[PDB]
């Protein structure tokens, strides 16, 4: 819920750990314009126990969405913000306009759109340094230089397909021995022989 | 497949999803046994 | 580099293909201060390849650069020049 | 040729027209009206 | 597969697709040498 998410650029991170999570409370949130998980059922999200949970949360375009997924194409998949191949979580995104959108224009929110390479999965790039294209020197905005950072312009009068979307990614590492968030399942006594 | 445990596959995945993991293991496994199998009549004629 | 270029209401189009595209000129241009590209990395257009190349041009004013974009609203977008909501291409635009 | 045809009508929302498909989940999905693994046959939906 | 050519598969599809076609070569290629080590395995019996 939270008030306020930042740029994709800069995608907010968390982590949740030593805890009971109740997945159940997910439901509470009524649009849900996707909601993917990769590598295990929601439903059975309940009955596992997970090492830690990173929670990523940003905003992304209306037809980005699909972007966030492992190998995908696009300046979004592989500029900004990169999922492992073998990724193991769940993605929820869900419309923003009543939130995140400005009827003079909200540019608060920004994309990098010019970088020398793709980042590594899981990578975060926060430089806001100027762009060289060719081998000219660049020292400030002109020919072959432009600034990577590119704002969204969210209006609130943009077509469905164009409305900011809340996305969020729960990545979670499976068994691998040290395990804290636990589903609400109830334990019981032990019996041996 | 994602895990070589069958438990683990179906305690993490719905039926339908579940199908395709629980089948790559089915093919290795019978891959396996076939091979297995023609390898040890081979020998059993040698012995014989 | 032609001398003279069509009304914004009646912007020139050309078709371009069977042949090689060179961004390096394109890229060597100085005057050029708003180019944008949707859908397809800027960078990457020496390696993509395409069908065809729709070249549309024309004159506009300085507030009018930011109408020439997708999804947006305005009496140049709406009466002059319209793009489509699902466009993939690039928009350069240098003083005159 | 088919040996019974069955047709399940009703209204939903737009949004949650996706919702009706196999192994998919919603409200509509999880509370109105769920389909099998294993169903076959088609889905029409139209505004009105 | 879409080809024989593991470069080819590299460059024309992304990751993930590109599992699938490279796992196809995969398994047919190794049911070839497994039926080649077979064929070898009953021929070198009967030279012996
Ligand atoms: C992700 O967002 C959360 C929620 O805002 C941040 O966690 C708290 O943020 C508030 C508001 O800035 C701080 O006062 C708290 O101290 C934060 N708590 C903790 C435990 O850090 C969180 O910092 C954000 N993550 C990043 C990387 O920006
Ligand atoms: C979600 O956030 C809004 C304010 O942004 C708040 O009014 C509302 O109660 C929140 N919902 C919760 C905490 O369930
Ligand atoms: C655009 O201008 C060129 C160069 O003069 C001309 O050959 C072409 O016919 C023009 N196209 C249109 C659609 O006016």
């Amino acid at each position: 819920n939270a008030t306020t998410f930042a740029s994709v650029y800069a995608w907010n991170r968390t982590r949740i750990s030593n805890c009971v999570a109740d997945y159940s409370v997910l439901y509470n949130f009524a649009p849900f314009f996707a909601f993917k998980c990769y590598g295990v059922s929601p439903t059975k999200l309940n009955d596992l126990c997970f090492t830690n949970v990173y929670a990523d949360s940003f905003v992304i375009k209306g037809n980005e969405v699909s972007q966030i997924a492992p190998g995908q194409t696009g300046n979004i998949a592989d500029y900004n913000y990169k999922l492992p191949d073998d990724f193991t979580g769940c993605v929820i995104a869900w419309n923003s306009n009543k939130l995140d959108s400005k009827h003079s224009g909200n540019y608060d929110y920004w994309y990098r759109s010019l970088r020398k390479s793709k980042l590594k999965p899981f990578e975060r790039d926060i430089s806001t340094e100027i762009y060289q294209a060719g081998n000219k020197p660049c020292k400030g905005k002109g020919p072959n230089c432009y600034f990577p950072l590119q704002s969204y312009g969210f209006r609130p009068t943009y077509g469905v397909g164009h409305q900011p979307y809340r996305v969020v990614v729960l990545s979670f590492e499976l068994l691998h021995a040290p395990a804290t968030v636990c589903g609400p399942k109830k334990s019981t006594n032990l019996v041996k022989n | 497949a994602i895990s070589s445990v069958l438990n683990d596959i179906l305690s993490r995945l719905d039926p339908p999803e579940a199908e395709v993991q629980i089948d790559r293991l089915i093919t290795g496994r019978l891959q396996s046994l076939q091979t297995y199998v023609t390898q040890q009549l081979i020998r059993a004629a040698e012995i014989r």
